[PDB]
């Protein structure tokens, strides 16, 4: 791929890479549909 | 952050603290967008009315912190700035429009479990996510209350604060302040009748308003804590700089010169 | 930056920048002197921005 | 230096140094306008000392 | 020094007087620590709100004095300074944190019966002497009274004053002043409930807070008169630069 | 004989050096270590 | 020679022994003071 | 000495006692200034009104004493006089002016913890110390008071007495008496206002009036007990011979008649 | 020598040396008649003092 270099951004090594869910996280996902 | 909560160790690896050399004090927050490029708000480096106008040699960058005050020895990294690029259309005069700035670290920061760059949104991840109702996360070591009381409590926080705010519909943003809005900005915060509350506050400026794309689980930075009226006021909403728009500039100056 | 609080104190008259007067915010030009301002700020515009000059790379 | 005796009074606004305002003492980053001291202190100092090192 | 008594001849040979050349005025007190090194509070040299930033040539140092005004001819020793060294992290904006400064003399003053250096503390002694209740000694030529615009007093003392004050437990110091206190400071003074009273006041700044180690009958300097609110006010205490904590720096400017 | 500098520091020539004690000196010593 | 006084004024039992006689200090205090 | 206290062993190692051979008696006090020279007040040796005219062969110089009577077996050394020199301008008439004399010893004394010389003022020391207010110390075995109750003995101390006195300003010494006061004399004693008091007295004459230099820790002799009115009298003051002024002569005789 | 205590009594008439009569000290050059001293104390030569001695240079 292109972009501007290395594609590893946005991946917390302490959460995403370890398949973990931080408390608040779940709330953001529910906001993408729920409401309407 | 007013109405927030202590963050989890490593839940926001791009949250950077813009630190002042002498006197020692917290200036603003920022976000690591690469191994040497940090993104912050312009007014944290330049804003005449308060006499703010800094130089690369008078600031410090503390990356990977958690405790607001403690020197986190083996965990944090403290770099010096090489050059500060402010947007040539920073309207601190009347609009606080294009309130954005980039700083280049003298040396690249080695990434770790506590330090990792946030992703800048693309023309479509932006479009799909930046929509009224979608919630974002704002972090920072700023004030806990607009004006805090001492003794039976304090005001400044101890450990990084996190809070989730819903992007608000344009028209309401406009109808909430006397300060003319622009396309380069967007507002977030709960509406009065919604019940839930929270908002960034002084010392949180320059902080990232990030969201998580369901498409790849990546953390994108949609906005930057810019300005607002008070802190957690019923009726006002915080205004964050529209990163996705100014992106054209950021990418340009990332090729530098 | 946070307005309403008074952290951005306003100069009496002229107001070279959008400041905080007594409490109501006074937009650039709208001369403040404690009791609000002229009501009419400005400058101002309604034409959509455009590009037609070299300055970048 | 001794405060409380108006020897170190500070001007109106963001008091850039601990001062003796009216009768009360204002702290760094706070503010006062004759009738009392209002505002929240900065702080400096609270921040644990450090020195950037490597080789 | 409020509520004090005239010091006995030679009962404080380390006492130094920071004298301004022109106009002639007493600025601060100080103490001899080595034959050419003097110690004083940083604010005696640099305190912006008062347009104070004394270059190493604006002052004079009169060592081994008992009388404030008179020129003790073949007794005192007037020395010039070569260079002023103020502490790096000196925070005069917030609470005078790290209010410490050293001054190097142009020439090492020969010691006499009236001129002798004080010993700096060490971990051991410092830990054994700095305790609430234990009394210390303050010395200086500063104001005898706060002198309010009505209270008719004599003001300036004729001879060096000395006063013994007890060290106060950290929390009480913390709880008395609205100013943020730090580990680089400690307060002393008599609690309102007690009978005795006394304190340092304007002009005594820089003066040494000494204690006598009953382990070797020697006087150790534990603090430097730094700041306070008013003078000898009921409940308020005086704050002293916690010398021992800065020993590393004091030593660093010299070392080998 | 060695050490470094003024080993005889803190010893006042008009008091300690001659086994004399200033009036209030005792007051200091008591607080440190008193009887009962 | 005879007259020399290289040690004149220095009492063996006192000045040479860092010991002062009871009233000795009273002279010193009459000097540096002026009353 | 009036209103004094007992001296400490060796606190005045220069004090010398002029003893008359026969009849045995304390004549005057004196001060050791070197190993073979004793300084004293001329009036002790010559005073026609009291048929006083002593020959060196009539006096004994007792050095290093403490007890006014006990023979300090191995403490005090006794020296005989070889020659006596009374100041040629000794004005025993009109005002006892230049009341000063020097006595040479037949054999040099061996100093000790008890036998040690006092320093003569140099110049700076003189100018510095001789001032209204500074105190000086007088020592002597003389009468304890002017007059007292008989019974015990009306006076006469058992051990060397000592008293510190302040130097009084010239106009005051002058106004305190009608005797023509010269520049070669000063006075010492407390003003009537100070509750503290004391003075030399009969038998202390010739004794030193020593001062201690802060500038160098050495004892210097500033005066010689000469005259006064009574002893410890309210208003009167005792006058001591201004040594430093006669210093020129002291040196002269010493230099030509010895070293 | 301590005056005042009658230790040095003046001879009836012109005292040739300073001395005490009743309780008053008659300066050299006066005559006292019991408890009273009258005269004009101005003796001890009228010619000022000078320096000479055999110190031939």
């Amino acid at each position: 791929t292109f972009g501007s270099g290395e594609a590893d951004c946005g991946l917390r090594p302490l959460f995403e890479k370890k398949s973990l869910e931080d408390k608040t996280e779940r709330e953001l996902l529910e906001s993408y549909i729920d409401g309407r | 952050i007013v109405e927030g909560s202590d963050a989890e160790i490593g839940m926001s690896p791009w949250q950077v603290m813009l630190f002042r050399k002498s006197p020692q004090e917290l200036l603003c927050g920022a976000s690591l967008i690469s191994d040497r490029w940090v993104l912050t708000a312009a007014h944290c480096l330049l804003y005449p009315p308060w006499d703010k106008n800094f130089i690369e040699n008078d600031l410090l960058v503390r990356i990977g912190k958690h405790s607001r005050t403690r020197y986190e020895r083996n965990i944090e990294k403290i770099s010096m700035l090489e050059k500060i690029y402010i947007h040539p259309r920073y309207n601190w005069r009347e609009n606080l429009d294009r309130d954005i700035a980039l700083m280049k670290l003298k040396k690249p920061v080695a990434f770790s479990d506590y330090i990792h760059p946030v992703c800048l949104p693309d023309r479509e991840t932006a479009a799909s996510l930046l929509q009224a109702g979608y919630k974002g996360r704002v972090t920072g070591w700023g004030n806990l209350k607009e004006t805090w009381t001492a003794n039976v409590g304090k005001g400044q926080p101890s450990v990084l604060q996190v809070v989730n705010l819903p992007i608000v519909e344009r028209p309401v943003c406009k109808d909430s302040t006397r300060i003319r809005i622009t396309d380069n900005m967007f507002c977030a915060g709960y509406k009065p009748d919604e019940g839930k509350r929270g908002d960034a506050c002084e010392g949180d400026s320059g902080g990232p308003f990030v969201m998580k794309s369901p498409f790849n689980n990546r953390w994108y930075q949609m906005g930057i804590v810019s300005w607002g009226e008070g802190c957690d006021r019923d009726g006002k909403y915080g205004f964050y700089t529209h990163v996705f728009r100014l992106k054209k500039w950021i990418q340009k100056v990332i090729d530098q010169f | 930056i946070r307005f309403g609080m008074g952290k951005v104190p306003c100069p009496d008259g002229e107001v070279g920048y959008t400041c905080d007067c007594g409490e109501k915010i006074c937009l650039y030009g709208q001369s403040c002197n404690d009791g609000q301002c002229s009501g009419d700020p400005k400058p101002s515009s309604e034409f959509e921005e455009f590009e037609i000059d070299e300055e970048e790379k």
